[PDB]
RNA sequence: GCGGCCCCCUGGACGAAGACUGACGCUCAGGUGCGAAAGCGUGGGGAGCAAACAGGAUUAGAUACCCUGGUAGUCCACGCCGUAAACGAUGUCGACUUGGAGGUUGUGCGCGUGGCUUCCGGAGCUAACGCGUUAAGUCGACCGCCUGGGGAGUACGGCCGCAAGGUUAAAACUCAAAUGAAUUGACGGGGGCCCGCAGUCGUCAGCUCGUGUUGUGAAAUGUUGGGUUAAGUCCCGCAACGAGCGCAACAUGACGUCAA
RNA sequence: CGUAAAGCGCACGCAGGCGGUUUGUUAAGUCAGAUGUGAAAUCCCCGGGCUCAACCUGGGAACUGCAUCUGAUACUGGCAA
């Protein structure tokens, strides 16, 4: 998993505070992290099956909160992907 | 009382010798005003066993709020697979109901009436239905005893 | 009163285990998985219990259980025979033989010439006092069920000195009653 | 997830009384309250009461006569699957009168006979009986 | 599905105490992925085991079971197949509704409080068996599926597959049943305990009934059980309480069986 | 739909169905009233005519619908917070 400090930089980046972990921000960058993170991992072991429903739920649960996010504030959604480099 | 045989049947049991044929016999009896009970007998003749089962009808005898030989609302009653709907009528309808039913209902002193068997019409399990569609019927006195309101209220 | 039930231990349960959960009402609290039983429920169930059997005897009645012996009643302190009043038609030859001509003495002697300790024990009794619509009184202990029983007393029934309590009332009300 | 907040209160109320409950409690609403007024009225219920503001809690006490349970039979009837709507003259009567249907009308929650005698129709809630 | 130990990479769950977001949720046709064993492709590997196969026995025969061997395969890499009694024969999510005894894993002060899990049982439910806060109880949301037994999960068509085959899925025709659970017998190359030189069964110790009680019911109980007896003989216990025919007592063949 | 026929082998998930709680607003669903229409025959009701009946026939009721207009706003939906 992402580690306490790469954590800490990404709340403090996307988020309002320290404090602010719950944002749909924050918790769309955190996702994108390790998503990206695992990537290494999943070219080395293409038959680690368990590992990678782990990772299928990250971005399952990325895209709902875009979703989320899309309706609630197209701006914020526009601004978030363009940082994190998504296509939707 | 009034006494109805409904259906008398021949049982068996098989023994080293061979089989041991015996009958049984269901029975209502009433009192044509609101009181009914069932019984159901065994012997190894028939009027045997109807007599056990008409001395089992009169001991369990249970009482149900009539209204004018009709019921209080739409009941339904159930017992094993047997499902019956009982429903008040009009003056002049009758008993519209099958065998089964209608000996209970006949008995009771509902005179008139709507009713219809779903599932298993198995005798047995129709007059318990039956039965018990009839002793959990409400009349308006007890609806307004337990909500405590008065009569006019319901 | 309440002060010589506890002086009997009215108030001792069985452990907490064996409880019935439709005896909770009855129950105070429990120490060392031992329930204990709320007297101050007890009091009033018991001399109301009291007051029923002062009216039922009082129109010439039949108590069923020496305490029945002091109050002029009748008792079974052996093996309750099964059907002995649903069956009461057939008992009445065992009677009828016991009294032509000492195993029918311990079965009917009390009853020759015709209240429960225990419920859950005597469940056969008043499972037949509830088909004939009898009135039972019993005393229900916290392992027991008390759904048969028409007058409910919460208490231990197991303990001589409880029972000496209770059959000691129930003799003195009825006779007193009577008089 | 939970769909039908009036079927859940009929529920805790069906099994509160099957349970010999002295009281129920459960999570408020505008609509429960509602619903719990017309039970009061109609003599189904002892009391109920709310306790709380941020997090509402309704509590219902329930009515026993000799011994059984008043609310003998309470029954969901328009249900988030499948909406149930009746003008006035096909408002139900439940148990031939006897029970009540409860029916949101456009003059708020109320009984069927109440209904029918505002000359209202409306969404039918639940029966009771 | 996963079992020695060690390291590297990695997924989920749970608890405590807060803080944060603010309905972002549930379910899901089609779609997509994962999916035991066997099997298939290419390349390795091959101790043990072992379809096929060979021989030896057994048997009326023995294409078997048993024995001696033994190839694919079982193992590894990568790809395919997509099925199993893939089962809790029980879809997912949420709420509610008496108890008891355990296991495992957190945590707060013997006493609490969470998670997961096993057994028993209450109401209730169920055709019954049973299920029973891990529901088959009481409700709500959404999906999947059933409509007599066969013909048939077969044919045709489509799609998928290297193949084996999978998947979707009929009709004509044919029967009045097929089926579930439970009951009484009988029977077993099932178990326990006993007996006998080991007209009939058989002089075997059985067979029943009334009333009560249990079961929706066929039925059950009594008659079972602990002992004991030549004996349902007797004693003791026991929802049974009594009674009859047998046993015994004073040759005597119970109820019945074989359309003898 | 445990064992009778019936829970996909398991999951993720688009469309779809469903949606905790408060206020405001809207008035699509829903509800109320009115108006128009819903051919006649038929059915049904009360009458009438063939000696009765069938049959014929007067008036009504019904045609559960649809549309429009005016209201209601609890509930569902939309919108805003
Ligand atoms: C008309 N309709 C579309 C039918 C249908 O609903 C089918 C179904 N499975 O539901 C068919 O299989 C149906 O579509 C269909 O395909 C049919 C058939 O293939 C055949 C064939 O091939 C040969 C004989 C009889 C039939 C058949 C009677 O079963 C056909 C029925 C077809
Ligand atoms: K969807
Ligand atoms: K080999
Ligand atoms: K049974
Ligand atoms: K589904
Ligand atoms: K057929
Ligand atoms: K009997
Ligand atoms: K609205
Ligand atoms: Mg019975
Ligand atoms: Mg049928
Ligand atoms: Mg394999
Ligand atoms: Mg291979
Ligand atoms: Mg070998
Ligand atoms: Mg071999
Ligand atoms: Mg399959
Ligand atoms: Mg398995
Ligand atoms: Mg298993
Ligand atoms: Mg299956
Ligand atoms: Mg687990
Ligand atoms: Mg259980
Ligand atoms: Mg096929
Ligand atoms: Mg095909
Ligand atoms: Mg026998
Ligand atoms: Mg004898
Ligand atoms: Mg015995
Ligand atoms: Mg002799
Ligand atoms: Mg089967
Ligand atoms: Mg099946
Ligand atoms: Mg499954
Ligand atoms: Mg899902
Ligand atoms: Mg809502
Ligand atoms: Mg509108
Ligand atoms: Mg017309
Ligand atoms: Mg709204």
């Amino acid at each position: 998993s992402l580690s306490t400090e790469a954590t800490a930089k990404i709340v403090s980046e996307f988020g309002r505070d320290a404090n602010d972990t719950g944002s749909t921000e924050v918790q769309v960058a955190l996702l994108t992290a390790q998503i990206n993170h695992l990537q290494g991992h999943f070219a080395e072991h293409k038959k680690d099956h368990h590992s990678r429903r782990g990772l299928l739920r990250m971005v399952s649960q990325r895209r709902k909160l875009l979703d989320y996010l899309k309706r609630k504030d197209v701006a914020r959604y526009t601004q978030l992907i363009e940082r994190l480099g998504l296509r939707r | 009382l009034q006494e109805k045989l409904i259906a008398v049947n021949r049982v068996s049991k098989t023994v080293k010798g061979g089989r041991i044929f015996s009958f049984t016999a269901l029975t209502v009896v009433g009192d044509g005003n609101g009181r009914v009970g069932f019984g159901y007998g065994k012997a190894r003749e028939v009027p045997a066993a109807i007599q056990k089962a008409m001395e089992k009808a009169r001991r369990n005898m249970i009482n149900v709020a009539l209204n004018n030989g009709t019921l209080q609302h739409p009941v339904k009653g159930v017992h094993t697979g047997s499902r019956v709907f009982m429903q008040p009528a009009s003056e002049g309808t009758g008993i519209i109901a099958g065998g089964a039913m209608r000996a209970v209902l006949e008995v009771a002193g509902v005179h008139n009436v709507l009713a219809k068997a779903y599932g298993s019409t198995n005798p047995i399990n129709v007059v318990r239905a039956t039965i018990d569609g009839l002793e959990n019927m409400n009349s308006p006195e007890m609806v307004a005893a337990k909500r405590g309101k008065s009569v006019e209220e319901i | 009163s309440m002060r010589d039930m506890l002086k009997a231990g009215v108030h001792f349960g069985h452990q907490t285990r064996y409880w019935n959960p439709k005896m909770k009402p009855f129950i105070f609290g429990a120490r060392n998985k031992v329930h204990i039983i709320n007297l101050e429920k007890t009091v009033p169930m018991f001399n109301e219990a009291l007051a029923e059997l002062n009216k039922i005897a009082s129109r010439k009645g039949k108590i069923l259980f020496d305490a029945a012996l002091s109050c002029d009643q009748f008792f079974v302190n052996h093996r309750w025979l099964g059907g002995m009043l649903t069956n009461w038609k057939t008992v009445r030859q065992s009677i009828k033989r016991l009294k032509d001509l000492e195993k029918l003495e311990n079965s009917l002697g009390g009853i020759k010439d015709m209240f429960v300790i225990d419920a859950d024990h005597e469940h056969i009794a008043i499972k037949e006092a509830n088909n004939l619509g009898i009135p039972v009184f019993a005393i229900v202990d916290t392992n027991s069920d008390p759904d048969g029983v028409d007058f409910v007393i919460p208490g231990n029934d197991d303990a001589i000195r409880a029972v000496t309590l209770y059959l000691g009332a129930v003799a003195a009300t009825v006779r007193e009653g009577r008089s | 997830s939970m769909q039908d907040p009036i079927a859940d209160m009929l529920t805790r109320i069906r099994n509160g009384q099957a349970a010999n409950k002295a009281a129920v409690t459960m999570p408020s609403s505008k609509l429960k309250v509602a619903i719990a007024n017309v039970l009061k009225e109609e003599g189904f219920i002892e009391d109920f009461k709310v306790e709380g503001d941020t997090k509402p809690e309704l509590e219902l006490t329930l009515k026993y006569f000799q011994g059984k349970a008043v609310v003998e039979s309470i029954q969901r009837v328009s249900r988030p699957g499948l909406r149930i709507y009746k003008r006035k003259d096909e408002l139900p009567k439940v148990m031939a009168g006897l029970g009540i249907a409860v029916v949101s009308t456009s003059k708020g929650v109320m009984t069927d006979r109440a209904a029918r005698q505002a000359g209202l129709g409306g969404e039918i809630i639940c029966y009771v009986a």
